[PDB]
């Protein structure tokens, strides 16, 4: 429902989306060629299936294809600065796709928008939806769009006829942190076939050990997961799948 | 929406440089090229995205620039040079007229 | 909310905690084993309160509370945890209504007389505002539950019983099973229970408990039959 | 990669004139066509483009009176009250690759067309 929607967000009104108790799966992204470039930064894409995280950002919008450089860490550009800045710790990466099929119109699709002028350079990670008109000139326009007073908010000319830097990308960032807090967001791991009768490394649940895994005959209660015996010997009976 | 190319004309020597600016109206980002047009022959595109050589092309032409401003620069010119070069950039879409060519330049080596 | 005065004062009675409030504290399974275990447990043979009428003030969580109550028409609904309860800060929330449990974690603007309305229920006035949220989760008689907090957990262990008694603690012994597990990180100091115009009769007792030593004996089956100050 | 064109005739005013371009060596539904003329010694001037899906671009010093369609192998562009200063020099440029549209690698040999009475 984020990856591809059939209505995504402006660049100036990006959504963001939150992802906790999840069981993801990085595998099939990576696989994926749909998407024109996603390369990450601090974790190597490869190896998010393995680390857990307590929680999970997904920024979603639509830009101009040749802006998709602008978002990057340490990175300064128009939309970069003034429609979505990015921490220079920024964990995490985004993965964007040409959308010049769904996102351009033929009479001009004006329905996104962004913000050319405004006060200052926002800190990272900040939303703006204020349309307060930008004045450059010393008398108080009292909001009134003429002249010397002008609007920040400007709509993209997406056509067919434009070319791959003008045409709409579609842009969904994630972003990974971590904090004091239990971890729940992380792959589903990995589940062996077992092997019964024979002198095997057996690793349940987290617990390690080594020796012959029988079939057994004794009743457990429904809450119960491990075995013991009269010193804490451990007699591994409910299986995880 | 307006494509401007300096000088209109210059020359130099076989073992001399000159540089050729070309300014664009509107931001274009880096979506400029330029052209090289000997008399009686079509264009061939030299460097795309203004800074990319084209295929086939020499390593004498650099260039360079970005926004609105964008410079060609031509070292140790030889007698095979003396052409003319024009300077094209995409106008983003319907505020302005897709794409405009630069009025163009002449150089003479003598 | 709905400020309501119509209630006798009268100092809370005490109970004889007898032999109540026993839990397993982990999934091992054991046969025919007497195993000694030091964790928080609430003492034998304690006094505990008997709260009653309408009678739901601020009640302290120092370290855990085990909670238990009889009727026979579940006037007692939901619980509420935290520490201000005034949406500055996180603040639990459970409903075991009728359709479903429901449990979220966020901050409530609660007022200082939270109920329920009802048959059919009609007024919901806990709250008023709620925003900022990190969690949410949808799942004659003795009631007895257990809650702690460690490490950032929350634990919850159930037990429901056929009883024939009337107006006191049965005397007798039955094991606390676990039932759920919440992963939220919440520094906690007190909870308020619920109950469900027209004015009901209910009653639930409360006991507070503290680290002791304790010894279980397990049956063939795991089950625990019998424990030992 | 060829890409060839003709249609150069001697015409009055007001007299409509079609040009073909004809390619070969590849497929024209992926690529995109578009046409250029310059004056006798003067600069270059772009009329129009095709995408390869099928929509079309235009100019507005041309004022929207020229036309260009698109077929299997014939890229032809029309004219509707010709006046006398269109005497120029016409191509049709090839492009690189699928997209990155206005960069004309590939060009026409030239055709003339000329207005007199
Ligand atoms: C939206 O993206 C998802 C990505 O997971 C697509 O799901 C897979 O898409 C590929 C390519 O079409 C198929 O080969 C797979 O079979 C799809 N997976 C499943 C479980 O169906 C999904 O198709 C995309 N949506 C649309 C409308 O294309
Ligand atoms: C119910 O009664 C309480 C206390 O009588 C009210 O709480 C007071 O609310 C006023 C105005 O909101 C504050 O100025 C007081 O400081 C509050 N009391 C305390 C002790 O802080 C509450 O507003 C009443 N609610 C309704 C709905 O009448
Ligand atoms: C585990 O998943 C498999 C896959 O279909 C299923 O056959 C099995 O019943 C599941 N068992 C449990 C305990 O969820
Ligand atoms: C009964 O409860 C009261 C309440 O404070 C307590 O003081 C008293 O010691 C308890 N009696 C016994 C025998 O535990
Ligand atoms: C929302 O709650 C989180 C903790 O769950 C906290 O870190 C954050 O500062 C809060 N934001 C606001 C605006 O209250
Ligand atoms: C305990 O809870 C309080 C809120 O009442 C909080 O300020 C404090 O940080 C918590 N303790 C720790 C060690 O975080
Ligand atoms: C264990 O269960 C069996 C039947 O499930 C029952 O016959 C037996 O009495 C139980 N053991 C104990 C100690 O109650």
């Amino acid at each position: 429902e984020v990856f591809n929607a059939t209505r995504f967000a402006s660049v100036y009104a990006w959504n963001r989306k939150r992802i906790s108790n999840c069981v993801a799966d990085y595998s099939v992204l990576y696989n994926s060629a749909s998407f024109s470039t996603f390369k990450c930064y601090g974790v190597s894409p490869t190896k998010l299936n393995d680390l857990c995280f307590t929680n999970v950002y997904a920024d979603s919008f639509v830009i101009r294809g040749d802006e998709v450089r602008q978002i990057a860490p340490g990175q300064t550009g128009k939309i970069a600065d003034y429609n979505y800045k990015l921490p220079d710790d920024f964990t995490g990466c985004v993965i964007a796709w040409n959308s010049n099929n769904l996102d351009s119109k033929v009479g001009g699709n004006y329905n996104y928008l962004y913000r050319l002028f405004r006060k200052s350079n926002l800190k990272p990670f900040e939303r703006d939806i204020s349309t307060e008109i930008y004045q450059a000139g010393s008398t108080p326009c009292n909001g009134v769009e003429g002249f010397n007073c002008y609007f920040p908010l400007q709509s993209y000319g997406f056509q067919p006829t434009n070319g791959v830097g003008y045409q709409p990308y579609r842009v969904v960032v994630l972003s990974f942190e971590l904090l004091h807090a239990p971890a729940t967001v992380c792959g589903p791991k990995k589940s062996t076939n077992l092997v019964k009768n024979k002198c095997v490394n057996f690793n349940f649940n987290g617990l390690t050990g080594t020796g012959v895994l029988t079939e057994s005959n004794k009743k457990f209660l429904p809450f119960q997961q491990f075995g013991r015996d009269i010193a804490d010997t451990t007699d591994a009976v409910r299986d995880p799948q | 929406q307006v494509l401007t190319q300096t000088p209109s004309s210059v020359s130099a020597a076989v073992g001399g440089t000159v540089t050729i600016n070309c300014q664009a109206s509107e931001d274009i980002y880096d979506n400029l090229v330029w052209y090289q047009q000997k008399p009686g022959q079509p264009p061939k595109l030299l460097i795309y995205d203004a800074s990319t050589l084209a295929f086939g092309v020499s390593s004498r032409f650099r260039g360079s620039g970005s926004g609105t401003h964008f410079t060609l620069t031509m070292r140790d010119v030889q007698c095979d040079d003396a052409a003319t070069y024009y300077c094209q950039g995409e106008f983003s879409c319907s505020s302005g007229d897709c794409t405009a060519f630069g009025g163009g330049t002449e150089v003479v080596v003598k | 909310c709905v400020n309501l005065t119509t209630r006798t004062q009268l100092p809370p009675a005490y109970t004889n905690s007898f032999t109540r409030g026993v839990y397993y504290p982990d999934k091992v399974f054991r046969s025919s084993v007497l195993h000694s275990t030091q964790d928080l447990f609430l003492p034998f043979f304690s006094n505990v309160t008997w709260f009653h009428r309408f009678d739901n003030p601020v009640l302290p969580f120092n370290d855990g509370v085990y909670f238990a109550s009889t009727e026979k028409s579940n006037i007692i609904r939901g619980w509420i945890f935290g520490t201000t309860l005034d949406s500055k800060t996180q603040s639990l929330l459970i409903v075991n209504n009728a359709t479903n449990v429901v449990i979220k974690v966020c901050e409530f603007q609660f007022c200082n007389d939270p109920f329920l309305g009802v048959w059919m229920e009609s007024e919901f006035r806990v709250y008023s505002s709620a925003n900022n949220c990190t969690f949410e989760y949808v799942s004659k008689n003795l009631r007895e539950f257990v809650f702690k907090n460690i490490d950032g957990y929350f634990k919850i262990y159930s037990k429901h019983t056929p009883i024939n008694l009337v107006r006191d603690l049965p005397q007798g012994f039955s094991a606390l099973e676990p039932l759920v597990d919440l992963p939220i990180g919440i520094n906690i100091t007190r909870f308020q229970t619920l109950l469900a115009w027209t004015a009901g009769a209910a009653a639930y007792y409360v006991g507070y408990l503290q680290p002791r030593t304790f010894l279980l004996k397990y049956n063939e089956n795991g089950t625990i039959t019998d424990a030992v100050d | 990669q060829s890409v060839e064109e003709s249609g150069g005739r001697l015409v009055t005013p007001g007299t409509p004139l079609t040009l073909t371009c004809t390619v070969s060596g590849f497929s024209l539904s992926r690529y995109a066509m578009s046409w250029v003329r310059q004056a006798p010694g003067k600069g270059l001037e772009w009329i129009g483009i095709i995408v390869d899906s099928g929509h079309t671009a235009y100019a507005s010093w041309a004022k929207g009176r020229f036309t260009i369609s698109r077929t299997s192998t014939t890229v032809d562009l029309k004219m509707t009250s010709l006046t006398t200063e269109d005497t120029a020099t016409y191509f049709c440029a090839r492009e690189t690759g699928g997209g990155a549209f206005y960069v004309f690698e590939f060009w026409g040999p030239g055709t003339v067309v000329t207005v007199s009475s």
